[PDB]
RNA sequence: UUCCCGGGCCUUGUACAGCUGUACCGGAAGGUGCGGCUGG
RNA sequence: GUGGGAGAGGGUGGUGGAAUUCCCGGAGUAGCGGUGAAAUGCGCAGAUACCGGGAGGAACGCCGAUGGCGAAGGCAGCCACCUGGUCCACCCGUGACGCUGAGGCGCGAAAGCGUGGGGAGCAAACCGGAUCCGGGUAGUCCACGCCCUAAACGAUGCGCGCUAGGUCUCUGGGUCUCCUGGGGGCCGAAGCUAACGCGUUAAGCGCGCCGCCUGGGGAGUACGGCCGCAAGGCUGAAACUCAAAGGAAUUGACGGGGGCCCGCACAAGCGGUGGAGCAUGUGGUUUAAUUCGAAGCAACGCGAAGAACCUUAC
């Protein structure tokens, strides 16, 4: 866009819990626009959390969002034709954009036959703290604030 | 080896290179650094990377004679002077004064053809 | 603000009132432009030569070292 | 184009007579030049321009084509090796100009059976004009260029052949081999270093130059200035003004003093 | 909107940095030193 | 004439430091030095970066300005002496004593020469490297003599009178927010100009005197003369050749180089292609024929929205 500043599509609540933040995970986890099978797949891991850990999946769900949500980011700088990987601060929804990413792609990853229990275990490891999303963040966090010699490059 | 404890610092940064060298308050140098002991060669050396790194070089070999507090006093108009001097300040020294000495002829002697054209 | 201004009564042409004189000066030892001293054309002038003469005299700096980033 | 005509007509080329091209290029040169002498052999550097060169003179059978410099190659090995029976050599390099200056003295020092040379430089420098005594044009390149060969520019060109616009104007000079030197001579090397001692300051008078540029000088002022006495010439007279037998005759007077 | 590609509009030089006095060029489709000018 | 003013105007005699280089000591040492990149080169008799003490040369950083002075070239550290020009106030004195100026005489950036000194830095020519960098003689500096050129330009000869204003700035004087002189610029009446533009600092209206032009090239060339030690300078043609050579300004073009804005152009994402098998089109080979066309985007699942016979053109 050149013009405008594209306004972010509003996405419609859940049903059974009446939150955003599920329907966004529940859209990152669709593949070839197969919602009903990326609901069950969500309502089969949130049950599995309930029996194994006690307590509703909802807080441990949100709990991992803000474990798995960066605060810096590196990006590329075209000047003399040299790359200069300058930190920058993310804003909310570029927080909780590449938060979900990372944690669905981190599901994908795991070696489990399931898809659901991986979700889960990815899931529970992350509100832990353990896990290929939590690594990935610090991994890109110390990737960060480790050239802070390229700020003055505001950009 | 000489456990003065207490000196001042000089940085020559040119176009070409830094130099950094640190002495005693009497003026007797104790150690230094430069580009080329990093093991950098050519262009690379003028790069402030390798002043990033002859930066600590010189508070090392300084730690290893056991000084503390250091003066700051820089010369030239190099490109890695400002991270230079963020460098040995932030290589765990107490900087007391950090000025400029950069060297200026009083309309003196004639300059290269590079240097002329002034105005 | 100016120089000038916030000053009081004083002879340009004495070399040697070295108080008033410093206040001319820089934090480098630079003869301020009109700009910030907000001088006439003739007193700035005569400015000069009083600096250089009390300069040479060796009640003023050739120049001095700015104590900053 | 067709200056070649021209060239080839001051060049007194005949059919005995073979022919050495120094730059032939595309070899539009060698097109006009083979319609007249029975050998043409030409020296060739570029591996790039090469292959172009060598379909295109297919037509033509007497050329011969060398791959080294004129530089780090004997002149004289092709010379018998090719030029057997052939009378005389002629030779029309059309080089360019920052090329052209040392090859054609090299070609000279080494004093090859060759009679003379057709070549193309720039208007200013060619070969220093006519290298008569009294003029800005006269200097040490021309006391080589007459110790060795009588020169003389046969015309003059402006426009352009092959550059789309030049700036600076050119000629065409004309050269004969002497069969000896001018004159007697006790070193060459004497000779040469008394030469650039005189024109290394050309602004300066003679007897500043000999005292300053030439080694020792300080201690032989005196001695300078008599040899240059007995030698008639004056002390105040410039080298610029000197010739050919006056410098033999002053080196002569130098060496053994 | 920095950069890659492709367009539109508005600005400047040559066609339907340059010049100049002088002094030199044995790697002269010109080069350099000392100045000077905008007729950039 | 009296009373004052400003100023890199000039000449002479001296001293103030910043910086470069060299030398003498201290301490320290694996490289310094250079380009878009690199390479020559300096260093174990220990370089550069550093401190202290000396030597010598040249120039004068901020002030410094679009500023000032001079007839031009030109002139900036500071002090002292000698000296030129100029401006204003008083309206005191002489009573036209004025303007211009062929020749002459003097001055004349830089570069260059001679007789002697000096030489830090920079640098023609020259010595080396990859094909701009490192050194380096003359020179740049001083004294005395020559040389006398230039984009020596405001491309505008000098003096005087008249012809609306506005604004900025330098320097004087008054009855002080203004009035009145002398300089330096910018917009503009009338007017002038081919146009650009000039416009009380005229390129306007006029008068006086001097210099210069008679189409381009040849050519500031040839011969002669004068000057100079020399390079060269001043004066300055013809034969021959061409029908143009030029000055402004308009429209447009190509890349000169910038400004700005748009496009799934980049970026931020999702899914693909290039790896595999198969279908189709095409290049090239092969064949008796493999009919023919389409060729960057904008040809290549295109003509062909149906080739076993027809279609079919081989």
């Amino acid at each position: 866009a050149r013009r405008r500043r594209a306004e972010v599509r509003q996405l419609q609540p859940d049903l059974v819990y009446g939150d955003v933040l599920v329907t966004a995970f529940i859209n990152k986890i669709m593949r070839d626009g197969k919602k009903n099978l990326a609901a069950r797949i969500f309502y089969d891991a949130c049950k599995i959390i309930q029996e194994k850990t006690g307590q509703e999946p909802l807080k441990v769900f949100k709990q991992a969002v803000e474990n798995v949500k960066p605060r810096m980011e590196v990006r590329s700088r075209r000047v003399g034709g040299a790359n200069y990987q300058v930190p920058m601060e993310v804003s909310p929804r570029r927080q909780q954009s590449l938060a979900l990413r990372w944690l669905v792609q981190a599901a994908n990853q795991r070696p489990e036959r399931r898809a659901a229990v991986r979700i889960a275990h990815e899931l529970m490891d992350a509100a832990e703290g353990k896990g290929g999303a939590v690594k990935k963040k610090e991994d890109v966090e110390r990737m960060a604030e480790a050239n802070r010699a390229y700020a003055h490059y505001r950009w | 080896k000489r456990q003065v404890a207490s000196g001042r610092a000089y940085i020559h940064a040119s176009y070409n290179n830094t130099i950094v060298t640190i002495t005693d308050p009497d003026g007797n140098p104790i150690t230094w650094s430069s580009g080329g002991v990093i093991g950098y060669k050519g262009s690379r050396k003028g790069t402030p990377y390798a002043a990033q790194l002859a930066a600590l070089d010189a508070a090392k070999k300084a730690m290893a004679y056991g000084m503390q507090s250091v003066d700051v006093i820089v010369r030239g108009t190099g490109a890695g002077r400002e991270q230079a001097i963020r460098a040995l300040q932030a290589s765990g020294l107490q900087v007391k004064s950090i000025v400029d000495d950069t060297p200026v002829p009083h309309n003196g002697c004639r300059p290269k053809k590079k240097f002329r054209k002034a105005s | 603000a100016k120089v000038k201004a916030t000053l009081g009564e004083f002879d340009l042409r004495d070399y040697r009132n070295v108080e008033v004189l410093k206040r001319f000066l820089s934090e480098t030892g630079k003869i301020l432009p009109r700009r910030r001293t907000g001088l006439s054309a003739k007193e700035q002038r005569i400015l000069a030569k009083t600096i250089k003469r009390a300069r040479i005299l060796g009640l003023l700096p050739f120049t001095e070292k700015l104590v900053r980033k | 184009t067709n200056i070649l005509n021209r060239i080839v007509d001051h060049a007194e080329v005949t059919e005995k007579t073979g022919v050495i091209e120094i730059g032939p290029g595309i070899g539009a040169l060698t097109e006009q030049l083979a319609k007249r002498a029975k050998k043409v052999v030409a020296f060739e550097i570029d591996q790039r321009l090469l292959p172009i060169l060598k379909d295109t003179l297919s037509p033509y059978e007497n050329v011969t084509v060398i791959h080294q410099d004129v530089l780090k190659a004997d002149v004289k090995s092709v010379i018998e090796e090719q030029f057997q029976d052939c009378d005389e050599i002629m030779v029309v390099a059309n080089l360019p100009y920052y090329v052209t200056t040392p090859i054609i003295m090299k070609l000279l020092e080494e004093h090859l059976p060759l009679k003379g040379i057709v070549v193309m430089l720039q208007k200013e420098v060619a070969e220093r004009m006519a290298a008569d005594p009294s003029s800005k044009e006269y200097g040490s390149l021309s006391i080589a260029v007459q110790f060795y060969t009588e020169a003389k520019t046969v015309m003059i060109v402006p426009k352009t052949v092959f550059v789309p616009q030049p700036n600076v104007d050119s000629a065409v000079i004309r050269l004969i081999l002497r069969d000896g030197p001018a004159v007697d001579v006790e070193n060459e090397s004497f000779f040469f270093q008394l030469i650039k001692a005189s024109f290394a300051q050309r602004r300066k008078t003679l007897l500043n130059n000999l005292v300053n540029n030439l080694p020792e000088g300080k201690a032989q002022k005196s001695t300078i200035e008599q040899v240059l006495e007995e030698t008639n010439i004056d002390g105040k007279r410039r080298g610029e003004s000197l010739s050919i037998e006056e410098f033999a005759a002053l080196s002569n007077g130098l060496y053994k003093a």
